[PDB]
């Protein structure tokens, strides 16, 4: 993109952060800079329009400026809410063409710590009798918003048929992720017990399943 | 005694010469002494009035059933047409006064 | 107020051609300009098109190549992106907006382009029991597996259900095929009194899913 953005910014809660936007004389020089909050799993909206005007809803925490060929979005008062993707964008009177920035993911660092809530199921009654067993590991309340997943069949560790998410953004502001093992069916009823091993920040919770244990 | 400026969108028009362009002005009147003005910024950084409700045939003022809103339209754009643009409400009365709108901006290209 | 409402997207072959749709309502669609943007898995924002109210000024990304034709028809509040000569990276959320700027947004349609072969999902319920439980709350689920292309997406209890409930991001087997899960806290008192449904969507393949979720006696 030929309006170039940090890919990255950060602040902690309550501070003021500056996203900056850099273009040139037949963009930014000429024309409006428009801002846009992209929330994790949702569309873009219109956060500022003709450089610095809020839309209704957005609040006064959010503003923006521009001089000469650069523009910049300034965020008071720093929420966890905040965390999104944020971009500029205006009109190119060179190209006749509307461009996007290349977007600036912001993270709102030193929330309060909470380590995760993990639940293993153990393959359905369903999936069994559908001669497949997958055991699914769902992490979540944690923040920050990293973890390692380890399997173990009997202490043993399991790397084959592991899939993982990265951990994304749930509805109350803290962090989720899952993890699957598939195995078949008599690899499931091979081992005495299976476990989901997650680590955060140094520190671990195991959940156990066991195939003649009702789980 | 406080009134609210009417409101000029959208923010940014683009269109092509020969094609029609219009803004929407709306104003919460708190009685029926007033008059909307559309206006353009000159070179000169200066309003010039283009049209008013009630009432140079290329810009129209269309009054809607509402009671709200007005569409504002540029017929048969040009390129030297691309600019600031803006709306004003005048109250009549009880004290003549005029709040500006917002300033929006067409863009009119060429037809390729 | 405003509304936009994309469709037509979903799995499209290598070189094939796919036309969205955007309902619009709650604005004076004939005088309004309409755009459509675009975002690759992971990756920014794409200005693809805008066309004025009248359909006589239309503007494009240099990208694109004149492969795409943006139109509207005011009679009926509807945009149209015509895209033809498909290749992987068009592979994307296609969104709806109004104006040149994108005052209001649709949710986006995703658009896959890609020779695999379509299927949908089988669902499996993730069963709460005392091994879920956490004092006043329980944890249930729905498994979701072995679909393509994206998405699915997940309610419970027709919608009724949306507080506490988090829907995990697909993973890609090495299959081809995505899976995913839904997960839902809820009282651990309603666990023998409240039924929980998980509402499966997956309209590549014009299928849904109703999976209820009984609790364990365990
Ligand atoms: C707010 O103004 C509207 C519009 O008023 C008309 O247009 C203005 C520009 C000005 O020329 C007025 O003198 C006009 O009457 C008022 O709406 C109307 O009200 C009258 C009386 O009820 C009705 O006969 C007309 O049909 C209406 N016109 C429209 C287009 O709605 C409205 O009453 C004003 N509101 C207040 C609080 O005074
Ligand atoms: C651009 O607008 C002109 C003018 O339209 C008139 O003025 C507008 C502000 C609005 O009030 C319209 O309802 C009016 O019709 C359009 O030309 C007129 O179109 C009508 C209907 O087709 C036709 O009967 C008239 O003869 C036309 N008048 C003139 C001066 O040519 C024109 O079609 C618009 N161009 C577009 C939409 O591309
Ligand atoms: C605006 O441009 C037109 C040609 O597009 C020209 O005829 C007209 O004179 C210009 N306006 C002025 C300079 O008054």
């Amino acid at each position: 993109s030929v309006l170039t953005q940090p890919p990255s910014a950060s602040g902690t809660p309550g501070q003021r952060v500056s996203i900056s936007c850099s273009g040139a004389s037949s963009n930014i020089g000429s024309q409006s800079v428009f801002w846009y909050q992209q929330l994790p799993g949702t569309a873009p909206k219109l956060l500022i329009y003709s450089n610095n005007q809020r839309p209704s809803g957005v609040p006064d925490r959010f503003s923006g400026s521009k001089s000469g060929t650069s523009a910049s979005l300034a965020i008071s008062g720093l929420r966890s809410e905040d965390e999104a993707d944020y971009y500029c964008a205006a009109w190119d009177d060179s190209l006749s063409i509307w461009v996007f920035g290349g977007g600036t993911k912001l993270t709102v660092l030193g929330q309060p710590k909470a380590a995760p809530s993990v639940t293993l199921f153990p393959p359905s009654s369903e999936e069994l009798q559908a001669n497949k067993a997958t055991l699914v590991c769902l992490i979540s309340d944690f923040y920050p918003g990293a973890v390692t997943v380890a399997w173990k069949a009997d202490s043993s560790p399991v790397k084959a048929g592991v899939e993982t998410t990265t951990p994304s953004k749930q509805s109350n502001n803290k962090y989720a992720a899952s993890s699957y093992l598939s195995l078949t069916p008599e690899q499931w009823k091979s081992h005495r017990s299976y476990s989901c091993q997650v680590t955060h920040e140094g520190s671990t919770v195991e959940k156990t399943v066991a195939p003649t244990e009702c789980s | 005694r406080p009134w609210n400026p009417p409101t000029f969108s959208p923010a940014l028009l683009v269109v092509t010469e020969g094609d029609n362009a219009t803004f929407t002005c709306s104003f919460s009147n708190t009685s029926e002494s007033f008059v909307l003005n559309w206006y353009r910024m000159s070179p000169s950084n200066q309003t010039d009035k283009l049209a008013a409700f009630p009432e140079d045939c290329r810009f129209r003022v269309t009054q809607l059933p509402n009671g709200r809103d007005f569409h504002m339209s540029v017929v048969r754009a040009r390129r030297n047409d691309s600019g600031t643009y803006l709306c004003g409400a005048i109250s009549l009365a009880p004290k003549a006064q005029i709040k500006e709108s917002l300033r929006a901006e067409l863009r009119v290209t060429e037809r390729r | 107020e405003v509304q936009l409402l994309e469709s037509g997207g979903g799995l499209v072959q290598p070189g094939g051609s796919l036309r969205l749709s955007c309902a619009a309502s709650g604005f004076t669609f004939s005088i309004n300009a309409m755009t459509w943007v675009r975002q690759a898995p992971g990756k920014g924002l794409e200005w693809v098109s805008t066309i004025s109210g009248s359909g006589f000024s239309t503007y494009y990304a240099d990208s694109l190549k004149g492969r795409f034709t943006i139109s509207r028809d005011n009679s009926k509040n509807t945009l149209y992106l015509q895209m033809n000569s498909l290749r992987a990276e068009d592979t994307a959320v296609y969104y709806c907006a109004k104006e040149v700027y994108g005052d209001y947004w649709g949710q986006g349609t995703l658009v896959t382009v890609s020779s695999a072969s379509t299927k949908g999902p089988s669902v499996f319920p993730l069963a709460p029991s005392s091994k879920s439980t956490s004092g006043g709350t329980a944890a249930l689920g729905c498994l979701v597996k072995d679909y393509f292309p994206e998405p699915v997406t997940v309610s419970w209890n027709s919608g009724a259900l949306t507080s506490g409930v988090h829907t995990f991001p697909a993973v890609l087997q090495s299959s081809g095929l995505y899976s995913l899960s839904s997960v839902v806290t809820v009282p651990s008192s309603s666990l023998g009194t409240q039924t929980y449904i998980c509402n499966v969507n997956h309209k590549p393949s014009n299928t849904k899913v109703d999976k209820r979720v009984e609790p364990k006696s365990c």
